[PDB]
Order: C-alpha cells, then sequence, then structure tokens
C-alpha cells in the first residue's frame, strides 16, 4: 500500500482547484481515493531558509525513514512469534498507518505553526536522532540477551554432543575428590557404543574393568562416565579421540550446572521483561517517528509550495491513494489538471509507503 | 513566457518585503528580550541591595 | 539582501540554461538575454562565436551559489556590475 | 503507577504522583535521578550549575521556603548560565498551597529559563520573574509574569529558601 501527496495553487482560494482535482481522480475512474491533506499555515520567511530546508529536509527524510523502519523492525524482532500481529501494534495517533495517512493531523502543540521552518525541522532532527540513540541503547540491551538465550537453547538442543550436562549429571556416577582417582566423560554414537562398552578398557593401562557408566542415551548417541586410576587419563583421552570417541569432561561441576539452570531461567525471564517495555517504547517511538516522518513530507510539500507559488499562498495540500491498475492514467489526470504550473512534475509531488509492516 | 516571469517578479517582491520585516522583527524580538533581561537583572540586583540596607 | 548576476553564454545553450536555473532556484528566477551585435573571436583558436548576454535576479547568497554553479555547468562567464 | 526516585527528596509520594501526571511523553514512566540537592550537596548557585552542566535532559526544580511551602518548575533543559533565554513550551511552574497547582506556558513570550552570573531565573514580563534565586540559593523572588500568568508560589513575594533540589529523568 502506497499514498501520494500533491500541492498546487487555487484560482483565488485553495478549494477551487481541489473541486476539479478530486472529482477527476475519482469520477473518470477510481484512479485514486482522493482528499485534502492536513498541512497548516506555517510561518513563512526568506528564501535562505526555504532553500536550505529544501536540501536538509531531503537528508532528514532519508534518515527519519531509516529510523522509523528500524523501530518497526525492532518490533518485528521482539515479535519472533505472532509476526503477522505487527500491523496491530505499529500505530500512529492510535490508528493503522493507512488510516493516519488518510486522516493526518499536524501536531500544532509539538510543532507550533508560528515557529520558523528551520526550528520545526531541527525539532524533528533532534527528536528522531534521540530515537536513533535509544535504538542503539535498546539494541545493546535486547540483542545480547537474545544471543545469550539462543546460546542457552543451543546448549539444550540436539544430541549428547550438544544438550546440557545439567539435565543428565548426577553425583553417584562420579569418583572424585581423591589423589589417585579420576572420572573422565566420553560421547559415542549408538551403534559404536556396542564396541565402546568393552573397547574403553583397551585404550590405556591402569583402567579397572566394568567402569563405564552411562549418564543418558538418545536418538544418536550415549554419554558415559569412565572411572579409573589417574595414570591412565592422558593416554585414554588421546586414544579415545584417535578412535573418534569424543571426550566431553564434566566432573560434576556444580557451579556450571547451577549456572546453566539459573541462566536458562534468568535469560528467558529477562527477555520477557525486555519484550514488554520494548513493545511499549517501540509503540511510542514508532508513533513519534512515523508522525515526524509525515511531518517531513508536510514540510517538503509546504516549503516547495511556498517556493513554487511564493508567499501570497492559496495552495491546497492533497492526498491520493493510487490504484496500481491505473497509476499511469492518475499521472495523466494530475498533469492535465496542472500542466500550466510549469521523476519531475509541474505540480508538487511526494509519497508515503505503508510497507513498514511488510 | 513573460507572464510567468512577471509572476516570479511579484513573488520576489513578497519574499523581500517579508524578509525585510523578518530581519527587523528578529532585531525587535532581540531588543525586547535584551530589554527584559537587562531590566530584570538590574532591578532585582539593586532591589536586593537596598533590601539588605533596609 | 537582494542579489543579481550578469554574464555571457553561447545563444544555443539558453533553453537548457533557463530550465536548469528554474530547477536549482526552484520555480523562481527573473532573467533576460540578448545576442551580441557580432560574434566574438576565441583568444586561442581564433573561431568566432555567436555569444549572448544574460542577467539573473534573486535574494541572498544561497541562490547566488546555485545560479553560478549552473553558469559554470554551461561554461558561461559572469561579471561584476 | 507512581514514579520511583533514586533517593529521598523534598516531596511526598502524593506530590510525586501529582507531578508525574503532568510529565510530557519524552519523560513519562522514567525513574527520577537526583541532579542537585541542598540536603546532599553544597548550598550554592555554582554547585547547581556544575552538577547540571554535564546533563542534556529535562529537569524538575523543587523548593521549600522558610515558610514550609513547596514549589518549583518542570523545565525542558538543564539549568546553566545563559546569554539569552532558552527552554520550550512544556516548561511550567507549580506549588502545593496546600493543594497542587500548575502554571503552564501562556504563549505570550519565549522567556522560559535564564541564568545570570549571580542568579537563576524563570519567566519574563519586564522587571518581574516567575521565579528568581540569588547566588547562594538563599534569597529568592516570585510573582506573576506574562510567560506563565503564575501565582506568588512562595508564601511571600520575597522569600528565603530553606531547601532546594533538582531532579532529571533516567
Amino acid at each position: 500500500t502506497e499514498f501520494w501527496l500533491i500541492s498546487a495553487p487555487g484560482e483565488k482560494t485553495c478549494q477551487q482547484t481541489w473541486e476539479k482535482l478530486h472529482a477527476a481522480t475519482t469520477k473518470n475512474n477510481n484512479l485514486a481515493v482522493s482528499s485534502k491533506f492536513n498541512i497548516p499555515d506555517l510561518k513563512v520567511g526568506t528564501l535562505d531558509v526555504l532553500v536550505g530546508l529544501s536540501d536538509e529536509l531531503a537528508k532528514l527524510d532519508a534518515f527519519v525513514e531509516g529510523v522509523v523502519k528500524k523501530v518497526a523492525q525492532y518490533m518485528a524482532d521482539v515479535l519472533e512469534d505472532s509476526k503477522d500481529k505487527v500491523q496491530e501494534n505499529l500505530l500512529a495517533s492510535g490508528v493503522d498507518l493507512v488510516t493516519y495517512i488518510t486522516r493526518f493531523q499536524w501536531d500544532m502543540a509539538k510543532y507550533p505553526i508560528k515557529q520558523s521552518l528551520k526550528n520545526i525541522s531541527e525539532i524533528i532532527a533532534k527528536g528522531v536522532t534521540q530515537i536513533d540513540n535509544d535504538l542503539k541503547s535498546r539494541a545493546s540491551a535486547y540483542n545480547n540477551l537474545k544471543g545469550n538465550l539462543q546460546n542457552l537453547e543451543r546448549k539444550n538442543a540436539g544430541s549428547l554432543l550438544t544438550r546440557s550436562l545439567a539435565e543428565i549429571v548426577k553425583k553417584d556416577d562420579f569418583v572424585l575428590d581423591s589423589e589417585y582417582l579420576v572420572t573422565l566423560l566420553v560421547v559415542v554414537p549408538k551403534l559404536n557404543h556396542n564396541d565402546w562398552i568393552k573397547q574403553y578398557e583397551t585404550l590405556a593401562e591402569m583402567v579397572v574393568p566394568r567402569s563405564s557408566n552411562v549418564l543418558s542415551e538418545d536418538q544418536d548417541s550415549y554419554l558415559c562416565n569412565v572411572t579409573l586410576f589417574k595414570k591412565a587419563v592422558d593416554d585414554f583421552r588421546h586414544k579415545a579421540r584417535e578412535n573418534k570417541f569424543i571426550v566431553r569432561d564434566f566432573q560434576y561441576n556444580e557451579e556450571e550446572m547451577r549456572a546453566d539452570k539459573e541462566e536458562m531461567n534468568r535469560l528467558s525471564t529477562d527477555k520477557k521483561k525486555q519484550f514488554g517495555p520494548l513493545v511499549r517504547w517501540l509503540k511510542v517511538n514508532f508513533s513519534e517517528a512515523f508522525i515526524a516522518w509525515i511531518h517531513i513530507k508536510a514540510l517538503r510539500v509546504f516549503v516547495e509550495s511556498v517556493l513554487r507559488y511564493g508567499l501570497p499562498v492559496n495552495f491546497q495540500a492533497m492526498l491520493l491513494q493510487p490504484n496500481k491498475k491505473s497509476v499511469k492514467k492518475l499521472r495523466e489526470v494530475l498533469h492535465e489538471l496542472y500542466k500550466h504550473l510549469d521523476e519531475y512534475y509541474p505540480y508538487v509531488y511526494y509519497k508515503i509507503d505503508c510497507n513498514l509492516l511488510e | 513566457s513573460d507572464a510567468d516571469v512577471q509572476k516570479q517578479i511579484k513573488h520576489m517582491m513578497a519574499f523581500i518585503e517579508q524578509e525585510a520585516n523578518e530581519k527587523a522583527e528578529e532585531i525587535d524580538a532581540k531588543a525586547e528580550e535584551e530589554f527584559n533581561i537587562e531590566k530584570g537583572r538590574l532591578v532585582q540586583t539593586q532591589r536586593l541591595k537596598i533590601m539588605e540596607y533596609y | 539582501r537582494l542579489g543579481f548576476v550578469a554574464g555571457v553564454i553561447n545563444r544555443e545553450r539558453i533553453p537548457t540554461f533557463e530550465r536548469m536555473l528554474w530547477r536549482v532556484c526552484r520555480g523562481n528566477v527573473f532573467l533576460r538575454q540578448a545576442e551580441i551585435e557580432n560574434p566574438l573571436e576565441d583568444p586561442v583558436t581564433g573561431d568566432y562565436v555567436h555569444k549572448s548576454v544574460f542577467i539573473i535576479f534573486f535574494q541572498g547568497d544561497q541562490l547566488k551559489n546555485r545560479v553560478k554553479k549552473i553558469c559554470e555547468g554551461f561554461r558561461a562567464s559572469l561579471y561584476p556590475c | 503507577l507512581p514514579i520511583l526516585q533514586s533517593h529521598s527528596a523534598l516531596l511526598e509520594n502524593m506530590h510525586i504522583e501529582q507531578l508525574a501526571r503532568r510529565l510530557p511523553a519524552r519523560v513519562q514512566g522514567y525513574p527520577w535521578r537526583l541532579a542537585y540537592s541542598t540536603l546532599e550537596h553544597g548550598t550554592s548557585l555554582k554547585t547547581l550549575y556544575r552538577k547540571s552542566a554535564s546533563l542534556d535532559s529535562p529537569v524538575l526544580l523543587v523548593i521549600k521556603d522558610m515558610d514550609n511551602q513547596i514549589f518549583g518548575a518542570y523545565a525542558t533543559h538543564p539549568f546553566r548560565f545563559s546569554d539569552h533565554y532558552y527552554g520550550t513550551g512544556e516548561t511550567f511552574l507549580y506549588t502545593f498551597s496546600p493543594n497542587f497547582k500548575v502554571f503552564k506556558w501562556s504563549g505570550e513570550n519565549s522567556y522560559f529559563i535564564n541564568g545570570d552570573i549571580s542568579s537563576l531565573e524563570l519567566g519574563g514580563g519586564g522587571g518581574r520573574f516567575g521565579l528568581w534565586l540569588d547566588a547562594d540559593l538563599y534569597h529568592g523572588r516570585s510573582n506573576s509574569c506574562s510567560t506563565f500568568n503564575n501565582d506568588i508560589l512562595s508564601k511571600k513575594e520575597d522569600f528565603i529558601v530553606q531547601d532546594l533540589e533538582v531532579w532529571t529523568f533516567e
């Protein structure tokens, strides 16, 4: 969904050109759903300001579009499930994008019409620059917690080669806290385990018989403790690797199993405690960034109209919702209505894109 | 076409008329601001000095 | 402050020159031009060129920079008056 | 619902809520951080400026006079020295009298905030100030100014500050 904005002079007052315009764009065929657009009478001034703004507002448009797109994408990045509900949460003035475009309001309190075009443009630049500063801050908060929970999940997923020791390690399977004794830990495929049950006793000297003790088994593999005298261990581990038996030593590490459990609980809980505030801040920031984005469109339209028609203003700001089947005929009617005024056009032209919600 | 050149000449008159007023209004606005600041700072300082004397 | 420039350009460049002036100084440039009473001789090649005078009017230095950039783009020469 | 402060303050939880109801959207729902306080820091104008000069955020001023009345202002920018006026229309003055009262911008002039070498001041309208404080934050003045059309705020037009604080949003 896309909307077009235009502006052009009235014959003596703004109404008179609109009456012909909106009729032709809706009555020749449904070329666009057509209306006035809500740009107020901002305080005019010197060409030095208007031309400076005519370049600065274009740089600010590209920046503010990038910021409001990033706000929308951050809301999509917290909505990792219910992705389609993005369009129910991206709102401006409390309504859907197409609605606040169609029903635009200039904020005469946040952007007082009696201020200069430079002052209003700087309020947008500063405000949205702080939204970008907030997006850098909130990314550093969220993306690290996201990545840590993904790594905790990767430590739970897959076979005994990747799932967590904290789910399977128990004290009775270990021989530790000793001068001459060690417990080693090894992973083996479920087929190869039938050899491993005997073969571990052949890897090194100083191994007691019947000392392989499985912690658990799965769809691919087994993990076992091996209990043995200390002299065996370095030859045992090296010859295990040379025979593709994968060493994964974890000697009942109470601090590490406690860390995996507490951090799995914490990072899930903290990701939820980020998600709520993030959706609220991203709603306010999206509202303000999209409002301010359309205020750059309104400023570009206004500044170019006060340029193209000077200070004795009678122009109408206008809104169109083009139909893709007839958009070439829409341009032809807009030209037919306005060819006497002078991509480029004899009328003022700009657009708004609703695909922030994809 | 000369008619559009005459429109542009009339537009240039509107810019410089209101730009001359805009420069004057900035000078006047600064004059009122400096009047307020100078009168306020001086009066309150001297008023406090005579109040300490009282 | 008011501002203006005056200069000389080859006569065939005028339609693109005035269009570009109205693009950079968006919709707003007062100007005039006329052909010189004879073509003028090139100091290096000795070719005779059908040059034309022009004059351009505006406000402030921001428009002075736009009109001057387009004059240089069409290889036109401005003079003080 | 009502805001949490980083420390104790001149204000009760009912005062905090009554002020929090008036916050603009840039600062709504933020906890309040102590910028300056006569209860925690040196009683002087230069200290208030120095403690505020590292900020780049809105602030809440709070005052208790020697007649126990509480008053102050929300302001869009930190307190500092200023050659000209600064601040924007979200700035307002307030008091508890004993009920809470607020005095938002009149629209008449941009004379929101200024700082002299030897004073801090709010508002304009000739020789009048909506708030004024000396170099010690000891003597102060408060009367109706055209920037806010405010009441006296203190118990008397001339007042002595018992205590003063500045807070910000973080």
